[PDB]
RNA sequence: AAUUUCUACUAAGUGUAGAUCGGUC
């Protein structure tokens, strides 16, 4: 027995098989003469125009609803907003009132004025033909009659626009949370600027020219906000803020140009208005067009370079503006503003925690892990680091405003250098003589320009807080919002050009074929038989798709049974899936009152309903036996599949005449000259019609048929010639050349036409064992004495690393995953992906175009992680143990590993998706683990943020302090040995118990108490015995290898001190010079360095600890690096995966304490103190 | 008929030149297609008449990335070369070997190809 | 200076011709090098330029034995061919394939060299 | 350098080893 035997057919999972259909016989001739693929290509060509027309009718519907709507609760939202909130949950009625605004306006959408003929078929049958009065467009809409299925994704997308969801695509979030807030801000800025301008410039000129209907001031009140709910109110209102052409060449200015015109005190002293956002509904095809967008967007005269001039002018007056309120958002970029002004990544964090311990921490520091946690979330919560607050966080003579000013002017100087090198590209007469996918230096110029401007975009968008803040400086933020959206436009130009250049030379554009039927192959051979007009034939080991014709559909089902030769066995025996809503319609077209009273949600009346369902039926095949499991048995035994014969020359004559179309279902695994192991979907489609399939994998309705054209031409074919040697690429392959009797063409499958067939299937439609997975995993891990754990590590000199440990903590197996062993006919060939990836990075280093290289590296890593998914599934099937993949959520960063964060997110997603239904390909599909009885040991995928702490047979562990720790004793470096001062150097030395020299071992014994050190709460033993054993590689990258005891003898014989006495600590504290303490703290820091690596050449890499165990022997990984079965970790990465695996062993140790009904609530999240206790005690 | 021999003689000279480049391209294709993908030499690539006997290493339009995947042109039976991996689609048809990495390059590595094996 | 371009232009034309024959000799050496000693064609041997696009089938100095033992001429790296077996010593370096057994030969045998295997 | 499609290939000669769904934006 094992644990995985109790995890079959728990829930349902749907899949979509993909295949290739090729024409058989004269069917391509009948398709070419009857002209069937000319009605479907033009239909898929005219889809965009009908999308434009439905967008036009939707825009007219928005401009017909929102005009005649007045509001009531708006004044209470405006008046109570700016009250400088007085939280006793009085502003909560403002929030629930804002919900009443959303339900008010989308109640005005959903409630009346049609809305029921808006997302259905009649919108292209009745309304839009009468609406867009034009034959041309009306002829298009009438040429989409009957095919009202290609718009359902369009209709499901456009129905989410008229709702209450507070998303950026919704309209209520656009009018309320985007327009009303700047409307209130413009009312307050208007009340600050409120004075007589010149008493003609607003009330006489602008009113008479612009509108001539009412006054100006009433725009800054409450109810007239309703007037700006249309699009023309936004156009008039922004025309008064920005400017308007006056339908002449007059070109009148606005209010912000009057604020520029006022010229008061050489600062302009006043805020500027913000223009409102618009409504929701307001070249990548050639080479000369993309460069023309690069002409008209990014040149020396457009809005983008002018906005860089205005943002550059804004940071030259960055001193005159008051820094009280200029907010920097807490995020990643705040670390950068600590690094490029102050010393390191964590400087402002130390000064803010110095403010935090100034209040909440007393004398005799009791700093635990939870106080650091509340301090950490308290740092996470603020979001409002102003510049005066950072000015108080500085030392003497360090102006943050001046250093920030000179460095941002340094960055726009870098932008002027890139614009200095880019003059000759868009000057006057550039004719691009290559292709744009070939002319590498031009791409290099555009790449460098878009990367400098987009990096300046991120470093400048660090200055946007959360919003809804206190009295933030509107004299700075008035200019800084007017110029930023242009830089969002260069974000879209970057995404367009990068999505142009990295295109593959072929294409996958296709269009759905209907064959003159808007009912085409919906189900599979029901009693309809002339609307679906498609079925599946089989012959030998080839599969066929039979498609009838509208002239001879019904009269084609006259074919004889068992002939003397040539029997196309056709499918029959259709399905009624989930027949429960079909069930009482037969019975209800004593027990009648039981059903109509609804008391069934009972036992005796249920049994009378069993005999009532058996008695009142006996062309159907039923077998009957609370109500829920019995209808589970109805849906269980409502399925049957069998075949019926036919004749061959009859349907061949039907092909030759034109009364029938046949395509071949065929892929590479259905070939005759194919001898290896097939794909998995081939086993699904072959076990879809197999004899001992009781209903595990069954068909589903909705199969589609596509048709892909040819994108490569015959002019550009390339091919390895026949009967000549060509070299192999795998250097672990004992052959070096090969010679074939035939040609091998490059991209052969994209030079012709292809029929495509998408067939949906459904797996375990009728579950039998329904139970909660997580609690049953915890019960089975509780009642097992000897579990096993797989520890999976992201690695530094590896890619992944595998350490499998047992229930007690002994390493069962440890190996790397740099190279994959392929198996065929007993032959095994390795493939090394680490050297492969090193060659790809070596090609990336010299390419002058790193746009195509990064995409090849990402695709390579996707193929690699699919291979690793196979290896992990074989390890889980072997030792039968849970996984311990490090929880990729704790925020922990490293920046030295090869497998980055996004690729490892995709890896964990692929483990969840593969362990939904896990199949052993080389096994019997009737036994366990096969193709029909696959294991279901992981729940579905919800999000990347739901990856936390448990998913079936998978445990997420917050990797903390697992890399740099001794696996033998449990020692971890908790000190801080950076040389900063001489007083804390003496206190460092005063904290040491007794620094003595043993001559018999020639060692510098540092026996030492921790209790005079800070932040040592996590430790357990508190009394450690350090030494100076071995040697350490001092990294700096000069690679200076350093021995320990000769360096302390080199420092103690120097400066005139001794080392032959006992208790030399005080004599070490009798010095006065600086360099002795500096180099001594340096030797202490290199003495505590546990991971020793070159980080250049891969000669040596090891792991040594200064602490002796309870036997006297030190730990050095080089003693275990060359052994056949090491009991301890062999290098730095087996340490990490080993420790993570012992964390899972800790949680399995926590399951044995609680009770059988309390296992659901047992907390898994280990702290630091408990892991250091378990690592320092539970070894031996 | 005086300046007619200017264009006729220049047509003949450019014909003998492009046949020299075709012959050197054919022999160089065979020697490079013998090499096992890691002894290949760094290669100056182009899609124009390249001359190995009159090559001027002064234009800024030259690189030096390592060639691979020697194969045939199917319809014209010409030789094509890939200048990176296969999945970069930079197929070129006029190559010349040069000793060295990008930009600052050395010579042209004449008759030193067979010695790479 | 009038009749100097007679021998200059004829020298350039004969240079382009002998380079065409050298390129066809390199290709033909590659395909006949690929043939496994039994699909070898009947072939015309020569030690002179033999211009297959202007071959005149009237001279009585042409014979049609079956070629074998393709190998190198490694001091100048040229193709050389044996007209019979190894122990006959009639090594030639300009061959043109032909249809038919000796004393008459039909036309060209173009593009059917790869078709023989 | 061949593929329903992707990644590495050549793996015993029209293929070899794994992964693989949806219709979307
Ligand atoms: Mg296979
Ligand atoms: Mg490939």
């Amino acid at each position: 027995m094992s644990k995985l035997e109790k995890f079959t057919n728990c829930y349902s999972l749907s899949k979509t098989l993909r295949f290739k259909a090729i024409p058989v016989g004269k069917t391509q001739e009948n398709i070419d003469n009857k002209r069937l693929l000319v009605e479907d290509e033009k239909r898929a060509e005219d889809y965009k125009g009908v999308k434009k027309l439905l967008d036009r009718y939707y825009l007219s519907f928005i401009n017909d609803v929102l005009h005649s709507i007045k509001l009531k609760n708006l004044n209470n939202y405006i008046s109570l907003f700016r009250k400088k909130t007085r939280t006793e949950k009085e502003n909560k009625e403002l929030e629930n009132l804002e919900i009443n605004l959303r339900k008010e306006i989308a109640k005005a959408f959903k409630g009346n004025e049609g809305y029921k003929s808006l997302f259905k078929k009649d919108i292209i049958e009745t309304i839009l033909p009468e609406f867009l009065d034009d034959k041309d467009e009306i002829a298009l809409v009438n040429s989409f009659n009957g095919f009202t299925t290609a718009f359902t994704g369009f209709f499901d997308n456009r129905e989410n626009m008229f709702s209450e969801e507070a998303k950026s695509t919704s309209i209520a979030f656009r009018c309320i949370n985007e327009n009303l807030t700047r409307y209130i801000s413009n009312m307050d800025i208007f009340e600050k600027v409120d004075a007589i301008f010149d008493k003609h410039e607003v009330q006489e000129i602008k009113e008479k020219i612009l509108n001539s209907d009412y006054d100006v001031e009433d725009f800054f009140e409450g109810e007239f906000f309703n007037f700006v709910l249309t699009q023309e109110g936004i156009d008039v209102y922004n025309a008064i803020i920005g400017g308007f052409v006056t339908e002449s060449g007059e070109k009148i200015k606005g209010l912000n140009e009057y604020i520029n015109l006022y010229n008061q005190k050489t600062k302009q002293k006043l805020p500027k208005f913000k223009p409102l956002y618009k409504q929701v509904l307001s070249g990548y095809t050639s080479d000369e067009e993309v460069l023309e967008v690069f002409r008209n967007t990014l040149n020396k005269n457009s809005e983008i370079f002018s906005s860089i001039k205005k943002l550059e002018k804004l940071f030259k007056n960055f001193d005159e503006y008051s820094s009280a309120g200029i907010f920097v958002k807490n995020g990643p970029a705040i670390s950068t503003i600590s690094k490029d002004i102050f010393g390191e990544w964590n400087v402002i964090r130390d000064k803010w925690n110095a403010e935090y311990d100034d209040i909440h921490l007393k004398k005799k520091a009791v700093v635990t892990e939870k106080y650091e946690d509340d301090r950490r979330k308290s740092f996470k919560k603020i979001g409002s680091f102003s510049l005066e607050q950072l000015q108080e966080y500085a030392d003497a003579d360090l102006s943050v405003v001046e250093k920030l000013k000179e460095i941002i002017i340094q960055k726009v100087d870098e932008i002027y250098k890139v614009y200095g090198s880019s003059e000759k590209l868009f000057d006057a007469d550039f004719v691009l003589e290559k292709s744009l996918k070939k002319n590498d230096a031009v791409v290099a110029i555009m790449k460098d320009l878009l990367d400098s401007v987009k990096s300046f975009e991120n470093y400048i968008k660090a200055f946007f807080g959360e919003g809804k803040e206190t009295n933030r400086d509107e004299s700075f933020y008035g200019d800084f919002v007017l110029a930023y959206d242009i830089l969002l436009k260069v974000d879209h130009i970057y995404d367009a050009i990068r999505n142009y250049v990295t295109q593959k030379p072929y294409s996958k554009d296709k269009f759905k074929l209907y064959f003159q039927n808007p009912q085409f192959m919906g189900g599979w051979d029901k009693d309809k038989e002339t609307d679906y007009r498609a079925t599946i034939l089989r012959y030998g080991s080839k599969y066929y798709l039979a498609i009838m014709d509208k002239k001879y559909a019904k009269c084609l089902q006259k074919i004889d049974k068992d002939d003397v030769n040539g029997n196309y066995e056709k499918i029959n025996y259709k399905l009624l899936p989930g027949p429960n809503k079909m069930l009482p319609k037969v019975f209800f077209s004593d027990i009648q009152k039981i059903y109509k009273n609804g008391t069934f949600k009972n036992l005796n009346d249920c049994h009378k309903l069993i005999d009532f369902f058996k008695d009142s039926i006996s062309a159907y095949d039923f077998n009957f036996s609370d109500i829920a499991g019995f209808y589970r048995e109805v849906e269980e035994q409502g399925y049957k599949v069998s075949f019926e014969s036919a004749s061959k020359k009859e349907v061949d004559k039907l092909v030759e005449e034109g009364k029938l179309y046949m395509f071949q279902i065929y892929n590479k695994d259905f070939s005759d000259k194919s001898h290896g192991t097939p794909n998995l979907h081939t086993m699904y489609f072959k076990l879809l019609f197999d004899e001992n399939n009781h209903g595990q994998i069954r068909l589903s309705g909705g199969a589609e048929l596509f048709m892909r054209r040819a994108s490569l031409k015959k002019e550009e074919l390339v091919v390895h010639p026949a009967n000549s040697p060509i070299a192999n690429k795998n250097p672990d392959n004992p052959k070096k050349t090969t010679t074939l009797s035939y040609d091998v063409y490059k991209d052969k499958r994209f030079s012709e036409d292809q029929y495509e067939l998408h067939i949906p299937i459904a797996i375990n439609k009728c579950p039998k064992n329904i139970f909660k997975i997580n609690t049953e995993v915890r019960v089975l891990l509780k009642h097992d004495d000897n579990p096993y754990v797989i520890g999976i590590d992201r690695g530094e000199r590896n890619l992944l690393y595998i350490v499998v440990v047992d229930g007690k903590g002994n390493i069962v197996e440890q190996y790397s995953l740099n190279e994959i062993i392929n198996n065929f006919n007993g032959i095994r060939i390795k493939t090394d992906y680490h050297s492969l990836l090193d060659k790809k990075e070596k090609e990336r280093f010299e390419a002058r175009q790193n746009w195509t290289s990064i995409e090849n590296i990402k695709e390579l890593k996707a193929g690699y992680i699919s291979q690793v998914v196979h290896k992990i599934c074989e390890l889980v099937e072997k030792y039968d143990a849970v996984i311990a993949l490090e929880d990729l959520n704790s925020g922990f960063k490293n920046s030295r590993v090869k497998v980055e964060k996004q690729v490892y997110q995709k890896f964990e997603k692929m483990l969840i998706d593969k362990l939904n239904y896990m199949v052993d390909k080389k096994s019997n599909p009737c036994a366990t683990g096969g193709a029909l009885k696959g294991y279901q040991i992981t729940n579905k995928f919800e999000s990347f943020k739901s990856m936390s702490t448990q998913n079936g047979f998978i445990f997420y562990i917050p990797a903390w302090l697992t890399s740099k720790i001794d696996p033998s004793t449990g020692f971890v470096n908790l000190l801080k040995t950076k040389y900063t001062s001489i007083a804390d150097s003496k206190k460092f030395i005063s904290s040491f118990d007794r620094i003595m020299y043993v001559p018999e071992e020639d060692l510098f014994e540092f026996a030492l108490d921790y209790k005079n050190f800070s932040r040592t709460d996590a430790d357990y033993i508190k009394k450690w015995k350090l030494y100076s054993y071995g040697n350490r590689i001092r990294i700096f990258f000069d690679w200076e290898e350093v021995c320990l005891t000769s360096a302390y003898k080199e420092l103690f014989n120097k400066y005139g001190i001794n080392y032959q006495q006992g208790d030399i600590r005080a004599l070490l504290c009798e010095q006065s010079d600086k360099a002795f303490y500096s180099s001594f703290m340096a030797l202490m820091s290199l003495m505590l360095q546990m991971r020793n690596s070159i980080t250049g050449r891969t000669d040596v890499d090891f792991l040594i600890s200064p602490v002796k165990n309870s036997d006297g022997i030190f730990y050095d990984s080089r003693n275990y690096e060359a052994q056949e079965n090491a009991i301890l970790p062999k290098n730095a990465d087996a340490n990490g995966a080993y420790n993570i695996a012992r964390k899972v062993l800790w949680a399995i140790g926590q399951f044995k304490k609680a009770e059988d009904e309390k296992l659901d609530k047992v907390k898994i999240a280990i702290s630091n103190k408990e892991w250091l206790e378990y690592a320092q005690t539970s070894v031996k | 008929h005086n300046d007619e021999m200017y264009l006729v003689v220049q047509a003949l000279i450019r014909a003998c030149i492009i046949k020299e480049i075709d012959l050197y391209t054919e022999q160089l294709y065979n020697i490079i297609k013998s090499l096992p993908y890691d002894k290949r030499p760094n290669v100056v690539y182009s899609d124009q008449p390249l001359d190995p006997n009159n090559l001027d290493l002064s234009e800024p339009e030259l690189w030096a990335e390592q060639v691979g995947e020697c194969m045939r042109y199917a319809h014209n039976d010409q030789p094509c070369f890939y200048i990176g991996s296969t999945k970069r689609e930079l197929r070129v048809n006029y190559i010349v070997p040069v000793i060295g990495v990008r930009d600052e390059i050395e010579r042209v590595m004449t008759l030193e190809e067979v010695r790479n094996l």
